[PDB]
Parts: C-alpha cells; sequence; structure tokens
C-alpha cells in the first residue's frame, strides 16, 4: 500500500533531518572555541565530520531505493555508493575505538596523560582513521575483490534486493568481520571494563572516607548504543554465507538502518552527554 | 622584499623556539609549598635535594616537580595567592611537636591554634578551590619522646584529649610505644575536622606522619599527586 | 618612643598637608570640560575616521 | 604624650577635613547633563595576537605605538611588532613570577619585576644580536607590583613593602625612597612634566609624591576597597582609579576633592585596569566579567561595550595618538580594538 511507503519517507526524512541538524551543530560548536581545541575534542569534530558527509551524500540515494524495491539509476554510481559506504561508517568505527583509547590514557595514567597524547598523536589517529578504511573500501569494492567468486550467487542474490545491493563471501566476510568489528569491540570493552573498577573503587573509597551508579549508567548507554546498533548487522551478515543465504532483504535493509540509526545517535552520547560541551552551547544561545 | 622574509623568518623562528618551551612547560607539574616557621621544610627541600623566592626541581619516577618555596611576599596579604590558582596541590608542612606553648607569630595564638587557622583560612580561599592540600607532619619522634614522659601533656592548652579515645584506623605497624598513638590521631583529627566543612567533591585531604628526615617524603608526594589528577579526570567524564 | 616620634611625623604630615592653597572645584571642573571640547576635534577611535586611512587594513 | 599627639592629630584631621568641605560648593553634574551625549559608540577587533603559554600579566606600549612587550606568568618576555602582527623579541626569565612590564622611551631598554624582588634591566640594542639583562635592582622585600622608567638612566619601583624607591641604574642604589602607607602598593603612574607620581595602596589611600623633594605631596581616599589599577589624565590635572568595588573613581589634584565617580547596578566584579584616550572623552576599564565596559568620561553615562574575550582581564593600554586600544586577558590572548 502506499499508506506505508509514505510513513517510510516520513520516517527516513525524519532520521535524515536529525542526523544532519545534530552533526552540523556539533561542527559549528566545536570549530570555533579557544576554551575547547583540546585534541580529543579534535576526535569528536572528526566524528561529527565523518557523519556528516554519511548523512549528506550517502543516505537519501538509498532512501529511496528501499523504499520502491528498485533502482533509479545503476550505471556506476552505484559502485562508488557501496565503496562510500563502507569508507564512512568503518571511520565512525575507528574514530570511536581510537576515543576509547585516549580515555584509557586520561584515566589509568593521570600523569602522563599530557606528555602522550599531545597534538602529533591526535593527528596521526586521524590521519590512520580517515586512509585505512578508505584504501580497502575503494580497493576491494573497484578491483572486484568482495565476492572472488560465487558468481551466479552474486547475481540472483543482487538483482532480487533491487539491482545493487552489498555483497559478501565466505572468507571475505570472516575477514570482514575480524577486522572491523573484533579488535574495535574488544578493545572499548576492555577499556571500559578496566575504568568501570577503577572508578567502583575510587567511589568506594571516597564514602567510606566521608561517611558507582554514574559509572555504570555512562558506560551502559554508550555500550548499549553500540551493541545495539551494530551488532545485529554484522553477527547476521557473517553468519548468512554458512547458512546458504536464506535470509529476506527486508531484514537486510533494517540492519542497515540500524547502522544508520548508530551515525544519527553517536553525537549525543560523545558529545550532548557532558556538561561543559551544553554549557557552551546555551552559552553561545 | 628582503627585509619583510628576514622579519617573516626571525617570527618564525621565535616560534619555533617556544614551541619547545611550551612542550618542556606542559611536561612537568607544579605544586606550592607552603608550611610554618616552626616546621621544617628546610629539611624536607635538602632531602628532596639528594631573592626571596626559591625554586627546587627534582623527578621522582619520570615526572618533573617544581617545588615554589615562597619566602618573598609580603606575609599578612592574600594578593600574591591568587598567582597560585593553577597548581597541582599544595603541600602544607606543620610539624606535630608544640614544644610547649608556643605561638607561631608575636599576635597568633599557639602553634596548634595558629596552624588550624592557616588551614582554615587556605582552605575557604575562593581562588583555591580546585587544588588538593597535602597535610604533612613532621617533627613526630621529638613529640615521641616528648609526650612520653608525660610532664607536658596535651591537656596544658587542650581540654579535650582526657575523653578521646582511638579510633580502629589506628595501624601502628611497627607498634612502637602504643601510647602515643592516641595523640598522633588526635592532632590528625582536628586536622581532618576542617576539611569536611567546605569539602564538596572538589579538593580533599592527605593526611601524613613523617618523623625528622627520611627519604619517602619523596615517594608519598608522587602517590598523592597521582590520585588527585585521577579524581579530576573522573569529574569531567560523570564517571565518579 | 618610636610610636611617639611616628604620631609626630604624622602629626607634621598633616600640618604640611592643611598648608596647601585651596582651588574651588568649579575652575577645575570648567577646565577639564575646555580641554576635553577643545580636543574632541581630533578625538582618533571616537570620530568616524576614514577606513582607508588605518593602518590595521582589515 | 601619646594622647596628645593623637588629639592634636584628631584635631588636625578635622580642620582639614571642615576645609574640604567648604571649598566643595560646587558639582558639574548639572553642566555635564547640559551638554549633549556623545551618543552610540560600537568596537571590533582588528587584529588577534597570540602566543603566550599562560595567562598574560601585563602589557606596555613605546613611544614609536608600533611594537609593544607583554609578560607571561610562565616567565616569557615577548616583543611584539603590532602593524605586521610579529614577535621581534623573545626573552626567557630567572624568576617564573612576573607581574611587571615597561619599555623605554629611547627605545632600548625593558625592565621587568615580580615576586622575586629583583628587577631586571635588559638592553635590546648591543653589539651582540642577543639581548641580556644589563642590570638587576636588588634590595626591596616585597614583591614589585610595576615599575615604569623616568628616564635613560633612572627608575621607579613599587614594591609589596608598602614603600616605593627611585633607583639610578649607573649606580644601583635604592635613591629617593618613598615612605609611607599602611597596606601594599600594587599601582603606579608617571606624568608628562616628569616631576610628580601618584601610588595606590590597598588600604584605600592614593599618595602623590614630588620626585624632587622626595617625600609625600598629596593625599586622596574615597574608595570601600583595595587599589587595583591607576592612570593618569593626558592633561595632567586629573587621575583615575580603579579598586575591587566595581567602581572607577576620578580626581583632580589642584582642587585635592574627591571629583565624580561611575556606577552601574548591573556588575558587581571588580576593576584591574583603567586607561584614558587621546581626548580624554571615553574611558577604558576592564572587568572581571570577560569585556571591557567603556564609560563616557563625562557624562558617566555606559557608552559602548567590548566582549570578546573568555577571561579576567589583567592589563589593557592606549596608544599615546589614541590611535587604538590594545587588552590582555588570563586567557592568553592580546587583541587590539578599534
Ligand atoms: C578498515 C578495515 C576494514 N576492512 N573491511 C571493512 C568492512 O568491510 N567494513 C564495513 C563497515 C560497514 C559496512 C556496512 C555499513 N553500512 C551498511 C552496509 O555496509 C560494511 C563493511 C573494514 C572496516
Amino acid at each position: 500500500s502506499n499508506d506505508v511507503r509514505a510513513s517510510l519517507y516520513s520516517l527516513m526524512v525524519l532520521i535524515i533531518l536529525t542526523t544532519l541538524v545534530g552533526n552540523l551543530i556539533v561542527i559549528v560548536s566545536i570549530s570555533h572555541f579557544k576554551q575547547l581545541h583540546t585534541p580529543t575534542n579534535w576526535l569528536i569534530h572528526s566524528m561529527a565530520t565523518v557523519d556528516f558527509l554519511l548523512g549528506c551524500l550517502v543516505m537519501p540515494y538509498s532512501m529511496v531505493r528501499s523504499a520502491e524495491h528498485c533502482w533509479y539509476f545503476g550505471e556506476v554510481f552505484c559502485k562508488i555508493h557501496t565503496s562510500t559506504d563502507i569508507m564512512l561508517s568503518s571511520a565512525s568505527i575507528f574514530h570511536l575505538s581510537f576515543i576509547s583509547i585516549d580515555r584509557y590514557y586520561a584515566v589509568c595514567d593521570p600523569l602522563r596523560y599530557k606528555a602522550k597524547m599531545n597534538i602529533l598523536v591526535i593527528c596521526v589517529m586521524i590521519f590512520i582513521s580517515w586512509s585505512v578504511p578508505a584504501v580497502f573500501a575503494f580497493g576491494m569494492i573497484f578491483l572486484e575483490l568482495n565476492f572472488k567468486g560465487a558468481e551466479e550467487i552474486y547475481y540472483k542474490h543482487v538483482h532480487c534486493r533491487g539491482g545493487c545491493s552489498v555483497f559478501f563471501s565466505k572468507i571475505s566476510g570472516v575477514l570482514t568481520f575480524m577486522t572491523s568489528f573484533y579488535i574495535p569491540g574488544s578493545i572499548m570493552l576492555c577499556v571500559y571494563y578496566r575504568i568501570y573498577l577503577i572508578a567502583k573503587e575510587q567511589a568506594r573509597l571516597i564514602s567510606d572516607a566521608n561517611q558507582e551508579r554514574k559509572a555504570v549508567k555512562t558506560l551502559g548507554i554508550v555500550m548499549g548504543v553500540f551493541l545495539i546498533c551494530w551488532c545485529p548487522f554484522f553477527i547476521c551478515t557473517v553468519m548468512d554465507p554458512f547458512l546458504h543465504y536464506i535470509i529476506p532483504p527486508t531484514l537486510n535493509d533494517v540492519l542497515i538502518w540500524f547502522g544508520y540509526l548508530n551515525s544519527t545517535f553517536n553525537p549525543m552520547v560523545y558529545a550532548f552527554f557532558y556538561p561543559w560541551f551544553r554549557k557552551a552551547l546555551k552559552m553561545m544561545l | 622584499r628582503n627585509e619583510e622574509k628576514a622579519q617573516r623568518e626571525a617570527n618564525k623562528k621565535i616560534e619555533k623556539q617556544l614551541q619547545k618551551d611550551k612542550q618542556v612547560y606542559r611536561a612537568t607539574h607544579r605544586l606550592l609549598l607552603l608550611g610554618a616557621g616552626e616546621s621544617g621544610k628546610n629539611t624536607i627541600v635538602k632531602q628532596m635535594r639528594i631573592s626571596g623566592i626559591f625554586e627546587t626541581k627534582f623527578q621522582v619516577d619520570k615526572v618533573n616537580f617544581h617545588m615554589f618555596d615562597v619566602g618573598a611576599q609580603r606575609d599578612e596579604r592574600r594578593k600574591w595567592i591568587q598567582c597560585f590558582n593553577d597548581v597541582t596541590a599544595i603541600i602544607f608542612v606543620v610539624a606535630s611537636s608544640s614544644y610547649n606553648m608556643v605561638i607561631r607569630e608575636d599576635n597568633q595564638t599557639n602553634r596548634l591554634q595558629a596552624a588550624l587557622k592557616l588551614f582554615d583560612s587556605i582552605w575557604n580561599n575562593k581562588w583555591l578551590r580546585d587544588t588538593s592540600v597535602i597535610l604533612f607532619l613532621n617533627k613526630q619522634d621529638l613529640l615521641a619522646e616528648k609526650v612520653l614522659a608525660g610532664k607536658s601533656k596535651i591537656e596544658d592548652y587542650f581540654p579535650e584529649f582526657a575523653r578521646y579515645t582511638t579510633p580502629e584506623d589506628a595501624t601502628p605497624e611497627p607498634g612502637e610505644d602504643p601510647r602515643v598513638t592516641r595523640a598522633k590521631y588526635f592532632i590528625r583529627d582536628e586536622f581532618l575536622r576542617i576539611s569536611t566543612a567546605s569539602g564538596d567533591g572538589r579538593h580533599y585531604c592527605y593526611p601524613h606522619f613523617t618523623c625528622s628526615v627520611d627519604t619517602e617524603n619523596i615517594r608519598r608526594v608522587f602517590n598523592d599527586c597521582r590520585d588527585i589528577i585521577q579524581r579530576m579526570h573522573l569529574r569531567q567524564y560523570e564517571l565518579l | 618612643t618610636a610610636s611617639i616620634a611616628q604620631a609626630r611625623k604624622l602629626v607634621e604630615q598633616l600640618k604640611m598637608e592643611a598648608n596647601i592653597d585651596r582651588i574651588k572645584v568649579s575652575k577645575a571642573a570648567a577646565d577639564l570640560m575646555a580641554y576635553c571640547e577643545a580636543h574632541a576635534k581630533e578625538d582618533p577611535l571616537l570620530t568616524p575616521v576614514p577606513a582607508s586611512e588605518n593602518p590595521f587594513r582589515e | 604624650e601619646l594622647d596628645q599627639l593623637r588629639q592634636e592629630a584628631e584635631q588636625l584631621k578635622n580642620q582639614i577635613r571642615d576645609a574640604r568641605k567648604a571649598c566643595a560648593d560646587a558639582t558639574l553634574s548639572q553642566i555635564t547633563n547640559n551638554i549633549d551625549p556623545v551618543g552610540r559608540i560600537q568596537m571590533r577587533t582588528r587584529r588577534t595576537l597570540r602566543g603566550h603559554l599562560a595567562k598574560i600579566y601585563a602589557m606596555h606600549w613605546g613611544t614609536d605605538s608600533r611594537l609593544l612587550v607583554s609578560a607571561s606568568q610562565d616567565g616569557k618576555l615577548i616583543i611584539w611588532d603590532s602593524y605586521t602582527t610579529n614577535k621581534v623579541h623573545a626573552i626567557p626569565l630567572r624568576s617564573s613570577w612576573v607581574m611587571t612590564c615597561a619599555y623605554a622611551p629611547s627605545g632600548n631598554y625593558v625592565a621587568c619585576g615580580g615576586l622575586d624582588n629583583i628587577c631586571s634591566i635588559y638592553n635590546l640594542k648591543t653589539r651582540e644580536g642577543n639581548v641580556r639583562v644589563s642590570r638587576e635592582l636588588a634590595g626591596h622585600t616585597g614583591y614589585l607590583s610595576c615599575c615604569r622608567f623616568l628616564d635613560d638612566n633612572q627608575i621607579v619601583t613599587s614594591s609589596g613593602d608598602t614603600t616605593c624607591a627611585l633607583w639610578d641604574i649607573e649606580t644601583g642604589q635604592q635613591t629617593t625612597t618613598f615612605t609611607g602607607h599602611t597596606g601594599d602598593v600594587m599601582s603606579l603612574s608617571l606624568a608628562p612634566d616628569t616631576r610628580l607620581f601618584v601610588s595606590g595602596a590597598c588600604d584605600a589611600s592614593a599618595k602623590l609624591w614630588d620626585v624632587r623633594e622626595g617625600m609625600c605631596r598629596q593625599t586622596f581616599t574615597g574608595h570601600e576597597s583595595d587599589i587595583n589599577a591607576i592612570c593618569f589624565f593626558p592633561n595632567g590635572n586629573a587621575f583615575a582609579t580603579g579598586s575591587d568595588d566595581a567602581t572607577c573613581r576620578l580626581f583632580d589634584l589642584r582642587a585635592d576633592q574627591e571629583l565624580m565617580t561611575y556606577s552601574h547596578d548591573n556588575i558587581i566584579c571588580g576593576i584591574t585596569s583603567v586607561s584614558f584616550s587621546k581626548s580624554g572623552r571615553l574611558l577604558l576599564a576592564g572587568y572581571d566579567d570577560f569585556n571591557c565596559n567603556v564609560w563616557d568620561a563625562l557624562k558617566a553615562d555606559r557608552a559602548g561595550v567590548l566582549a570578546g574575550h573568555d577571561n579576567r582581564v589583567s592589563c589593557l593600554g592606549v596608544t599615546d595618538d589614541g590611535m587604538a586600544v590594545a587588552t590582555g586577558s588570563w586567557d592568553s590572548f592580546l587583541k587590539i580594538w578599534n
């Protein structure tokens, strides 16, 4: 029916507007303030920029492809589309992992923080997170490295989903999972678990000296957002090739849109959650 | 213009040197070192060693420490105080021993009262609100040989300490003369009572018991500073 | 005593301060207003100076 | 005999206050209300000077009105070229606690002072390209607040010892020591005639000293806090004083009277620096509210507001020809505003 199509259009419009406005606000606020030019704030700014590019030049073209279950224009544009989505999502993940490492050095080693996390190393972090995803994203997609075989499977699966789609083979899918959702996730988990233990012991010391919840809530929020958004997509896409590719396309649509919702929710956990940023923003108002 | 090129190159070289100065200034940690006249600060600075103002620089493990032993300011004034709102911690030093009713200054009260007033004024100062005070009690063994005889009891000018009883926190692991533990934990307790009046999670206190001269006076400072920074970095991220 | 000496010094300083000619406040105010209105003609940083004469060039 | 001295001092005070009250038979509020207001004033930053590490504590300008100096809590004394926005000199110090600056009228000597109680005289133009400490000034016990050059071989120092001192650079002796006040002094200002200067102390009492006779000349009171900044009128008749009670005041030497003052019931912070313009029509004062709040010198009206800093304004200056204004705050950012 047309009612569900109109509802989908409205929901996707809301999502795209939300991500655009949030990322733009973060970019402009972090862009010009002398009181906040800390290198970690440069990392947050890079997060916001890559999310803004994802929201502007990738979202709207897949907005209608899933809406009508068909592709308007083929040729070579969808090639750069599927090579840009990979690059931008991977850059976002790498930026999250680097933020976790920076916070780990911020808490576990408190008095050698600024002799190690200077602007030189943060620039290296931004360069790596911008360069490593892009090289592979363009190489694999252009050099026909995504499937490396299973041509019949590729052709029948792509045609079913609307004309052009992301396809993964067995070895390629295994490498993708291991390299993109195993090191970042494990690094984030270990770092934030250690920080939770340290904060727990310090809160206990203060409480029984002057005679927990905040750390639980914050690490909850962060890990819940990241896992709820990305984990289903990667788990399903790594199990599917070993299950003879029996999966309706609607699941794939919803999984990609969960990744997009991660891109939308990202600048609220890391920039709209802390009092100093909201203080600066209200000082502007 | 050759002249403008020379101007530009000179400015570039100035910036290049100032960058290295920036790195070196950012690496180190700066601590004020405020003390009393009777308390022995020269002994402590000499132990770390192995114009009215003096400076002593040292490194404990790998961090560079700058101790700003002030002796140049106008004592009965607070204008010089606001110059020190960015130090990591103040190493307050008052020695435990009081001799027998000895006043810090001619108009000031006895030592165990003038020191309390000094600590109160430093604690409640509005410019000093993000700096963790580190108490450092010295001349401890001299008090151990002072109250042991019992002639100069703490009751000479303190109406309490007769009803005082030692808390469970008292842990004299070497076990030497457990009678003096009551007195030392007493003086520690009135020093710690003041820190809870305005303590609102922004600045803490770290008492200590130091006897005469010892090398550990270095290491302790290290540890204290570390803890302070941790808490300062756990309030920015809503984890503590 | 030292207090006697310093009090005598203060008294002598007060006596010297008292032995000073007095000038009416109206005359001083008139002179200040006259100087201000006489030099208000040039008054850079207040008058709308041309934008092509300030060497800041911004 | 002490009681007799006290009573005679009180009688002298009563006599001088009665004489002061008798003379104060007029005011300028009505006549300054008669004159036309200047109107709306707005200025915008033109250049921005940056490169310091910690909060800037002082700033002074040279007679060429092109280059200037700045002192940082780090221990750096940097000589700027404001027109081209460049650094021409950079000088490291031994004492990291410096809160003074000065620039010689001859254009080749610079001074600095602070907690160390020693004022260092530097030779800018030597045979060798580098700049070296020409001499050092000992003697003061309290911290140095500010230092000004009377000439190429004289200097005036104000210290935390409730006592100020002239110094001959060549012989290095505390010649012509002015003793007075109860609380420490923190501000100074010379005169164009180069014969008198005023000093302010925290006891809310400013003293006008004559250098030649070497003793106190005039006294002015009227504030309820410490004196934080002082400036002297281009005409040489008046001066402006700024305290921590959110009140600027203007006094006149000839009348020896507390003249008209300023107040706005929206500010509670204390003033830190005060300075006039070329013609003296408008007065720029820096507050702790992170801005320079400029007043009209005669109407006492808020005519213009200058924001753009995000920390305490600790020093501001106006070049001799009233050409421009510089302001340096605790964010380590000198900015030229016009
Ligand atoms: C840099 C190493 C690397 N090497 N390979 C990958 C990779 O495949 N990452 C990746 C990330 C996101 C997607 C989703 C996101 N939006 C829906 C469709 O695509 C797909 C693949 C990485 C990272």
